[PDB]
């Protein structure tokens, strides 16, 4: 490129980055081409009520954990039935709150984030011969330069010593 | 091994402008394309929901460890007190006798025996413990538990001068 | 946050690896989340176990209970059992946490097994990925044994029986080493004083560490050898078609994580698992009637149940029956990791593969897998003999013999049926390739003939019949409504209609965008 | 192994990252191994702790010993103390292993402190590396507390006193929260039933995991932000001069690892550390004279000893003395990680730096560091009051007051002396730059004058005096023999000489290679 990389809009920069990485995004499309409609408002309201429910029942979890009779009361005189509901309530509030949050997120991704398709340019297989030859030359020279190949006594004593220690 | 010198070509500093501009464009387009900026209600409800869930979860996580240090659990002669104000020298039924027993270091029958004022000279010191004759010697398992709990109490020992 | 971002950039200048990781493409098939399920289960296990370690005391010394649970007051028990009872009844929210822990362990095992089934049937273990298959097999074995050591910790009657029988008396029976292994592991004879602390150390520290290292290596290998994909419109052996990480994939992954955590919390709050207080502390003199392990060791138990009593007595020695269970177990654990090499030796195919196979295109491997699954199901059902014979009124000896014979005659029957079924599916695909898609409409053709109005998938010849297509390894439509044939409902909300202009505009833009997506992905 | 290497290359094709990591250059200064020391100590700690976990039982229930150690038979002790005694006396090689563990912990702490001293004095924390400094500080704090929790595990009299005093009665005294923290941590009043298992879980699982993650992050940051270096002949702010990893650096690192393991094994076999059997089990009624924690908490103990008794009593409340120790220790732990930002705010220098500073070129920072080290030494020596006053015949009150006054008058004295010393070293360098290196030879100059025969380091003017050089941040020679002046001994072995031809050839080739190295590194 150049210094005049500026004055370039967003989409040319994005396609340039993609081609630098090997990615070629085809078919990017907004979800609501027309402006404000009633369908868009309805979808937004539906996505919002789920997160509202999640927050409300997270608060309910906090309140239940703080102010519920939890101690072991079991007997056959005072049938408690309030203690037998203490763990079910914890689960019912916790799991349902986080489930509502997850469902709201999935709906938001399915109805507002644009739809896209991309292609990645695997580049699999063996390496380019350049790298193979260079790395094998590096390894072979590091090994032959130490002259250890023609030093039998050092190598064998080293082997026996390490083996005995281990 | 041969002797060598090498030089590495650091290449430090900020990135080339190419990469900075491209990555910032990617981030900005991924953010503006979701249209979340002009969706106030979704964002704020999402924030409040996640905040409430996180708060409730953390409170439930750290709520089993917390204990009240001042709940009355120790029975004494004026009702029940907190642990940090009873000592083991505290009377239990308004007029009970608590002896100054001493340790013998043996476990045939006595690990604790009573004392008389004449068992000490003018330059002596001795450690003593509360006895409560209803504890008995260390024969049965019940009395052995009582005695081993007397021996390990951080406010029990006393110096007799 | 411009100032902070720039100062990070002059101190670290990533700006290129971040761009290289934000543009990575991942395929989007519902079948590629069965590993995420296991990963999230493992994360939840880590968190809840770290919570649990703050209250557990792993000793085997005897105490008298003197607690809040009244029907057990005065009973003499170990310190681990008392600590588990104290977690259950005296910590606010402890029962909930240990129930989540146990349910998450079960989901971990089940998700691992379903993921293995996918990997095997789609053929995703071929040339570039045998080592990743091997790592997965090791992870499976480790998960099994970790769950076992885990539920054997709060020593009660059931856990004690399981330990005693399996561990003690199968390690005790090995041919030569045998008792030496038993005494090295238990420190002596079966009920010792060092068993529970040793299991605790193995369970919270060693096996989780090994599993974490292996999971890291697994995910690294999957990240740098890009994912496989199914054959389709624009898919080749040289590209990956999907969505980039940047906006979409992280979002979907996080939402899936939250949904799995929600399911686990719900079923850990509403369903009861392992009520140790209904049991008692372990004592070598008393026993109960249902003595099963969790569902991932039930096959081991069933194999021990339905194996005949064949022992060998020679000079001054004895080879008992459970040796057979030992060698069969080992043979299974050795035949699992060495399968890709066997298949490549037998079929003689050594090429690189990045496109998956449909299970109907490989009839022999699908039949082998179905046979193995049938064998596993027989072994698992042979473990609940007592429950089956009690609830469903069947004799007990009858169930034993049913298992003993099924173990031989069910696998081959399943093999035969699965082979024929795969070829039938292939033929059904070829018929819709040759002709068109059946619409289900009948005509009468004035000279009293009935035809059925097929619908072609490609070009047509001079006299209206479609020219046959060629198979390309991709699924074909069979119902006319899956193709856009009868669609486009009203555009109200649920009870009140919208305007006609809005309906027309939305329908028309939707049609245009669909057509553009199709035409774009074809042309590449 | 050509076949295996090639098949790895067609399955993974690294071949370029391996080349990129085999050519990385590392500087070679003896001062750059003080972190390797700590890393190797940590590895040895991991191994020996994994060994130790197979025999330890962390309970607080009471038992009677009935073991092999006779002077303790019949004594009632906890289960942890008995397990430690069993490790010491009844496992073949257990005492050796726990002694190695303790010595390795000590070496870990000492190496961390020496490494921090290097990093501080050379100035290697400037612009690109403040965050790496912060991570190091966190690692230091975690190591301190991990060692503390570790040696408090086999609860004997000394460990019990340390726990009680420090933990219980300093957490108990905090202004408002106080007792709430105490009861959340101990589960009740001081001697509980859940303390030792909780410490065990914290010590073998959590803190090692956090330390491992932080060490990984530390080494990654050091790997990708290349190492610093000292100014010299061919060194610039844009290059790294040293040796490649490939043949040399891995070799030196491995040899250093083996030597450190050797030293640790030797001193774990020959010197005795923590003989818990000479002590007894912990009992709240008996005490001894030493007290004393390991040398990395001695400063905390000394600060508690020499701080005057200043308490505040207002309406219905009490603020005791150890609150002071609490705030001072927190202030130290907060002032350690926030130093680079303070120095850059005060000096106003915000540039990138890759060349280190000699500690004599920065007098103010060197004086600050010497003052801090003197303060630390005073606090550490004030902790062994009893031992000092007993061995060296000094009064005890005298030692208390000596510490209490030294705490105020020693740091400034050390500051003053260190400042003047740094400037003196600078002047000594400038003198040998202006003139030559003093040879120590005297002449008499026939008109009775004595000169001293300097030796120039560069060019000379018309009348024989050298032209002064400029300082370049690099060390200068001061002895004539460090320059090749008197060298070249015989070339025998030790008692028999070699031939003259061999001696001449070896000397001459050595001289040539030296000259070539010099001329090559200059010219770049
Ligand atoms: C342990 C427990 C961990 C829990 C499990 C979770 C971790 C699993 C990893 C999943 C995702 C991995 C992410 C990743 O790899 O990104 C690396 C990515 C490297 O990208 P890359 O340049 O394309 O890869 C290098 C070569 O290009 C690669 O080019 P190549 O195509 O020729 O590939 C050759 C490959 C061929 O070799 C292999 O395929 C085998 C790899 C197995 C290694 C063992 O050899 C390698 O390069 C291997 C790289 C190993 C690095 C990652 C492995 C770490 C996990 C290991 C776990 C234990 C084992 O590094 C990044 O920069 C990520 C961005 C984040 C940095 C932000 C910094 C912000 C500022 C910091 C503020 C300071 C406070
Ligand atoms: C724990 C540490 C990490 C564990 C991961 C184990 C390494 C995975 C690599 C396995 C592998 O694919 O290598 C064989 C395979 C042999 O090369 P090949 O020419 O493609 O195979 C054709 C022939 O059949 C020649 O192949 P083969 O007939 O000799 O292989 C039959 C198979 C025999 O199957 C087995 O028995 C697996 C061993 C587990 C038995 C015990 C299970 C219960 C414990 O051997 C293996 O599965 C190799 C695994 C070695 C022990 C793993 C445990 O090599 C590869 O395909 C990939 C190259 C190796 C990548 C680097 C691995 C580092 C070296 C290991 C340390
Ligand atoms: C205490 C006792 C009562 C129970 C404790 C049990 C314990 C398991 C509590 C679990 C808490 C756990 C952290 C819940 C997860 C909450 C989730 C993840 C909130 C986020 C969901 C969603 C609404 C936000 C979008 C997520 C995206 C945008 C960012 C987050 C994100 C996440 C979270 C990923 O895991 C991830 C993985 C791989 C790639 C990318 C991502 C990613 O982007
Ligand atoms: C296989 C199985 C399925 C069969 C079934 C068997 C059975 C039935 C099931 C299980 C039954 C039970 C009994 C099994 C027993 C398992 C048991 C628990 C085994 C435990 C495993 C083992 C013994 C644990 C101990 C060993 C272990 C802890 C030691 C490993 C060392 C650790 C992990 C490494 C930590 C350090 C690491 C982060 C850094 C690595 C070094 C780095 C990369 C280079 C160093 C380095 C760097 C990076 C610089 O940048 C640098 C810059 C400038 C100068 C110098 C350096 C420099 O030196
Ligand atoms: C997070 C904060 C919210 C926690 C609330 C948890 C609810 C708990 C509750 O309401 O209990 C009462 C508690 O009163 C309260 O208002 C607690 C308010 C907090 C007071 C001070 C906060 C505690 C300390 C740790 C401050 C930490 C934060 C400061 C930072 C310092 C740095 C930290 C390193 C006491 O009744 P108690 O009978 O003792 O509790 C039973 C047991 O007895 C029984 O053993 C059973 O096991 C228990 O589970 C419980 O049921
Ligand atoms: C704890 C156990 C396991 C975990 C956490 C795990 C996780 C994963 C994940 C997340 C992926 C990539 C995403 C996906 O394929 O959906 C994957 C792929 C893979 N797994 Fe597993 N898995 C486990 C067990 C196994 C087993 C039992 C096998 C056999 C196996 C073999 C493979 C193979 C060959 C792949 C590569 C698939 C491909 O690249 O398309 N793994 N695993
Ligand atoms: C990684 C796979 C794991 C599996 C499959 C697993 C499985 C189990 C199971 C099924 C139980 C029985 C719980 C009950 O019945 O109440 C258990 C107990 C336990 N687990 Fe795990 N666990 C795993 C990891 C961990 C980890 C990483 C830790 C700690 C860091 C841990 C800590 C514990 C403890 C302390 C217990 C005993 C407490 C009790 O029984 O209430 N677990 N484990
Ligand atoms: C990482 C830094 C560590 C430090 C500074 C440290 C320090 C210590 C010290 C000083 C002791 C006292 C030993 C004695 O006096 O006999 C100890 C005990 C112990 N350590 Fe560590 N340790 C570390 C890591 C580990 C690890 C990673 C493990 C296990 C995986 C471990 C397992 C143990 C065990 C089981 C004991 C108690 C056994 C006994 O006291 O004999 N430690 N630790
Ligand atoms: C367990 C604790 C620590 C370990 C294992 C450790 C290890 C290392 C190692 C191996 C190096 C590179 C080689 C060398 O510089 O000699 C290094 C560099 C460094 N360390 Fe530490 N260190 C620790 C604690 C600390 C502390 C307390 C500080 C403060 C700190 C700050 C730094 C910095 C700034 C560098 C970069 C030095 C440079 O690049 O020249 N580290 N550390
Ligand atoms: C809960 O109620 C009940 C009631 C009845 N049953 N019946 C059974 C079978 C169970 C049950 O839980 N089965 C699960 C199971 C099975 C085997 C092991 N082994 C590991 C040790 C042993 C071994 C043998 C040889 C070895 O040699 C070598 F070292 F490997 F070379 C090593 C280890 C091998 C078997 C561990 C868990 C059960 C439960
Ligand atoms: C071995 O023999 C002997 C004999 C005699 N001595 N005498 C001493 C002093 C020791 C000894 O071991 N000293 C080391 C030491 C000192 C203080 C702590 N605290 C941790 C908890 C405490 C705390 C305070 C406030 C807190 O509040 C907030 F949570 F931070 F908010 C939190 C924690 C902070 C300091 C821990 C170890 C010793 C040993």
């Amino acid at each position: 490129d150049e210094a005049a990389l500026a004055a370039m809009s967003n989409q040319e920069l994005l396609a340039l980055g993609g081609k630098l990485d090997g990615v070629r995004i085809a078919y990017k499309e907004p979800r609501w081409p027309v402006e404000g409609t009633k369908a868009e408002k309805r979808a937004e309201r539906s996505v919002a009520v789920w997160l509202l429910l999640g927050g409300v029942f997270g608060l309910a979890l906090l309140l239940i954990f703080l102010f519920w009779p939890w101690e072991f009361k079991a007997a056959d005189g005072e049938s408690d039935f309030i203690y037998s509901l203490t763990t079910p309530l914890y689960g019912l509030t916790f799991g349902l709150s986080i489930l509502s949050i997850a469902i709201g997120a999935v709906l938001y991704q399915k109805r507002f984030i644009p739809e896209e398709i991309s292609i990645q340019e695997r580049h699999d297989g063996a390496s380019r011969e350049i790298d193979r030859k260079t790395v094998v030359a590096n390894l072979t020279d590091a090994f032959e330069g130490s002259t250890i190949r023609r030093r039998k006594l050092i190598g064998l004593s080293f082997g026996v010593g390490m083996g005995a220690f281990g | 091994i041969p002797e060598e010198i090498s030089i590495q070509e650091r290449h430090d500093g900020a990135s080339r402008e190419i990469d900075r501009k491209t990555v910032v464009a990617n981030l900005t387009d991924a953010f503006e394309g979701s249209t979340i900026r002009r969706r106030k209600l979704i964002g704020l409800s999402f924030g409040v929901g996640m905040g409430a869930f996180g708060l409730g979860t953390l409170v439930a996580f750290a709520g089993g460890l917390i204990k009240n240090p001042w709940k009355p659990v120790v029975p004494t002669a004026e009702g029940k007190k907190a642990v940090l104000w009873t000592s083991g020298w505290t009377p239990r039924y308004q007029g009970e006798t608590i002896y100054l027993a001493r340790a013998t270091g043996t476990e045939d029958g006595p690990p604790f025996i009573k004392m008389r004022p004449e068992d000490m000279d003018a330059g002596g010191m001795e450690t003593v413990f509360p006895w409560r004759e209803s504890d008995g010697d260390g024969t049965t398992v019940e009395s052995h538990h009582k005695l081993q709990e007397i021996a390990m109490g951080i406010r029990n020992p006393v110096m007799l001068i | 946050l411009a100032r902070q971002a720039e100062d990070i950039d002059t101190r670290y200048h990533p700006s290129a690896a971040l761009r290289r990781q934000l543009n990575k493409v991942f395929p989007t098939h519902w079948s590629f989340l069965l590993g995420e399920i296991a990963l999230y289960s493992f994360v939840v296990l880590l968190i809840t176990g770290v919570y649990l370690t703050l209250f557990f005391d792993p000793s085997m010394v005897d105490v008298t209970y003197n607690g809040v649970y009244q029907p057990l007051r005065g009973v003499e028990m170990s310190r681990a059992y008392q600590s588990a009872l104290d977690i259950s009844f005296e910590v606010r929210g402890g029962l909930f946490v240990r129930q989540i822990h146990h349910w998450a362990a079960l989901m971990f095992a089940a998700a691992i097994m379903v993921h293995l089934a996918r990997i095997f049937f789609t053929g995703a273990f071929r040339r570039p990925r045998e080592t990743n298959w091997v790592i997965g097999s090791l992870l499976l074995i480790l998960a099994m044994f970790e769950g076992y050591f885990g539920y054997s910790l709060p020593d009660d009657l059931l856990s004690g029986l399981g330990l005693r029988a399996a561990l003690s008396s199968i390690t005790l029976g090995m041919p030569v080493i045998g008792t030496w292994l038993h005494w090295a592991l238990f420190g002596g004879d079966f009920p010792g004083t060092i068993l529970i602390p040793r299991l605790y150390a193995l369970h919270i520290l060693l096996l989780p560490g090994i599993i974490l290292a292996l999971i890291g290596l697994h995910l690294a290998l999957v990240w740098f050898q890009k994912h496989t994909q199914f054959p389709g419109p624009g898919r080749t052996e040289h590209n990956v078609v999907g969505v980039r990480v940047m906006p979409v994939f992280a979002f979907k992954s996080g939402a899936f994580f939250a949904a799995i955590v929600g399911v686990l919390g719900l079923m850990g709050g509403l369903l009861q698992i392992n009520p140790i207080w209904n049991l008692g502390p372990y004592k070598p003199s008393q026993v109960s009637a249902g003595s099963q392990p969790d569902f991932y060791m039930m096959w081991t138990e069933g194999l021990a149940r339905i194996w005949p009593p064949w022992e060998f007595y020679f000079w001054h020695h004895t080879i008992p029956a459970p040796v057979w269970v030992a060698v069969i177990m080992g043979l299974v654990f050795v035949l699992l990791p060495a399968y890709p090499f066997l298949e490549k030796r037998f079929t003689g195919d050594y090429a690189h593969h990045n496109l998956l196979q449909r299970p109907r295109d490989v009839p022999v491997r699908t039949a082998i897998g179905a046979m193995a699954i049938a064998f596993y199901m027989v072994l698992t059902l042979a473990a609940m003999n007592d429950i089956i014979a009690l609830k469903f009124h069947i004799s007990l000896n009858a169930t034993t013999w049913i298992g003993r014979i099924g173990m031989v005659i069910l696998p081959p029957f399943v093999y035969f049926i699965t082979y024929r079924w795969c070829i039938g599916l292939q033929r059904s695909d070829r018929s819709v390739l040759e002709h068109g898609v059946e619409t289900g409409i009948i005509k009468r053709l004035p000279h009293g003939a009935y035809i059925e109005l097929h619908q072609p998938l490609g070009p047509v010849d001079e006299h209206g019949h479609p020219i046959p297509l060629q198979y390309q390894g991709a699924p074909l439509p069979k119902r006319m409504n899956k193709l856009g044939s009868a669609g486009s409902p009203g555009s109200g909300s649920f009870l009140f209609a919208d305007s006609a202009a809005e309906d027309a505009a939305l329908r028309e833009a939707g049609h245009a965008a669909e057509q553009r997506a199709l035409a774009a992905l074809r042309e590449h």
